[PDB]
């Protein structure tokens, strides 16, 4: 609600916790060591 | 692919998904925290301040490194009827680099639950951890050491579920968490034995159906194969499928090596199938063993495919269980990944397989020596690959045919749950997980129907809530 979004904003509260794990999300395919590897995320996390 | 799909029953995965925060009850008696006393913690403060809002009041219990398995026992019975207990001890404590497993929250916390046990008591204990398990490979796990505790937790509420109430896990240096929700964490009635609270809510440890859709992408073995007690046959069924895919190269290395009862013959057959087979007699806890041992691997073959092995039990019962006596019990597997991933650090390994038990994976009588290393492994999987860094620490079910895993626990579990495996399809498990790297499959055959009256008939539990056929 707009209201909640103030005390996220006025007291410096970053959104960014993790990635979601309601969805089904993979989550082990999407990070791999190699940077080039179809099918990985580069960022570990995220405001979800 | 149709051959596959028994592989697809046969691998799962450990995700932690949102689970309620529990119903907060307002609670009496006394919540003891139980925790060190060498440095100041704010982390008692804010646990203090939500249990005596809870309704009981709070006392501190100090406990010292194998103070002894009975003096929490009188310090329970001189405060009198306790509702719970909030362990302390395993928040912002660095891991002794003398043994992953001689940690000293461990030891502590294994004669605080037999001291519950002597002290006819009966409450709750919520072992308080700092980020020892993620909620996922987007966070990292800052000691695998304290997820030892994770593991020897899950077995010991198979053994007193009145004693043991769970582990409450918490973000690394934040302690908002606790304020937040240790009140209804710990008189939850949700039933959740793991707990782990982040800025994003609570999540609960679930087993979810890992699919496979088989991956083209193929990993071979191509270079030398450090098979850490090779002889063994966790070790040494991954051998012969090594051999058989076509490892140019075979390391077999174990204390006993040459003076093993089958070493000849395995050296023999993975001659015939593969080439390049070596056994060694050579210790892998030492450090410097395991520096000499991969500084004699001979330069003409890199080494990409260390796989880990090697593991020490004999007994896994709680009411002897303490953590020098876990650190000895189970020291081949925790000491021994720890120097070889310290040493591969700058090699660029293609594989790193950790091989664990379901010890670790869900609670096992008989397994609470074995499962504590078997979690340093699957956090040592977790954090290597939360670097960028090559990891994977399958936890194999009761091998067919191996004997390390294999003893009284493994014929016990095979009438009211996990079965056998056949080794001709674990290794095709092993290659699939392989496929997508998998931080940590769990490689089983448990069959729910034997395992629901086996499992949560002592302990009504939602971690096996994920798996669609475990409702019968």
């Amino acid at each position: 609600t707009p209201e909640e979004f103030w005390e996220l904003l006025s007291e410096g509260r970053d959104a960014v916790a993790g990635l979601p794990t309601d969805r089904g999300w993979d989550l082990d395919s999407l990070f791999h060591p190699d940077p080039t590897r179809s099918g990985t995320a580069h960022q570990r996390g995220g405001g979800f | 692919s149709t051959e596959v799909d028994e592989v697809s029953a046969l691998r799962y995965r450990i995700e932690w998904r949102p689970t309620g925060a529990g119903e907060p009850a307002r609670l009496d008696g006394t919540w003891l925290v139980a925790k060190y006393a060498g440095t100041a913690d704010e982390t008692s403060t804010a646990a203090r301040e939500a249990l005596e809002s809870a309704g009981a009041r709070v006392r501190e219990l100090v406990v010292d490194a194998r103070c002894g398995r009975d003096e929490l026992a009188e310090r329970l019975r001189s405060v009198g009827e306790v509702a719970g207990v909030l362990s302390l001890l395993a928040v912002d404590e660095a891991e002794p680099e003398e043994a992953p497993l001689a940690l000293a929250s461990l030891a502590d916390t294994l004669s605080l639950v037999q001291a519950m046990v002597s002290a006819e008591l009966g409450c709750p204990l919520w072992t308080v951890t700092e980020s020892a398990v993620a909620t996922g490979p987007f966070e990292r796990v800052r000691n695998a050491a304290h997820g030892a505790l994770w593991g020897v937790g899950r077995v010991i509420a198979l053994e007193n579920p009145a004693v043991w109430g769970g582990l409450v896990d918490v973000p690394a240096g934040s302690v908002a968490e606790l304020a937040r929700h240790l009140a209804a964490v710990v008189s939850g009635g949700a039933g959740e034995d793991q707990l782990a609270l982040r800025a994003d809510g609570v999540y609960g440890r679930r087993w979810v159906r890992a699919a496979a859709p088989a991956t083209d992408d193929e990993w071979k073995p191509t270079g030398t194969v450090l098979v850490t007690g090779g002889t063994g046959g966790v070790g040494g069924q991954i051998a012969r499928w090594l051999a058989r895919r076509g490892a140019p190269h075979l390391l077999l290395v174990s204390r006993s090596g040459p003076d093993a009862d089958g070493a000849g013959e395995l050296v023999a057959e993975l001659e015939a199938l593969g080439a390049r087979t070596t056994v060694a007699a050579c210790d892998v806890t030492d450090r410097e063993s395991v520096r000499e041992l991969l500084g004699g691997i001979g330069d003409d073959v890199p080494l990409s495919a260390v796989f880990h092995a090697a593991a020490t039990l004999d007994d896994g019962t709680v009411d002897t269980l303490t953590g020098e006596r876990i650190e000895r019990a189970s020291r081949a597997k925790v000491l021994g990944a720890r120097n070889l991933h310290e040493l591969t650090r700058e090699l660029d390994l293609t594989a790193f397989v950790l091989f664990s038990s379901f010890a670790s994976a869900f609670g096992a009588p008989g397994l609470g020596g074995y499962a504590p290393g078997n979690a340093y492994l699957d956090g040592l999987a977790q954090q290597r690959r939360s670097d960028g860094l090559p990891a994977t620490a399958v936890a194999w079910g009761t091998w067919a045919g191996s004997g390390m895993a294999e003893g009284p626990v493994a014929d016990r579990f095979r009438r009211h749950g996990v079965i056998e495996m056949p080794p001709e399809t674990a290794c095709r498990a092993l290659q699939n997980a392989l496929d997508r790297a998998e931080v940590c499959p769990i490689v089983i055959d448990v069959r729910w129907d034997r395992f629901l009256l086996a499992y949560t008939a002592q302990r009504p539990t939602r971690l096996f809530d994920e798996i669609d056929d475990a409702r019968r």
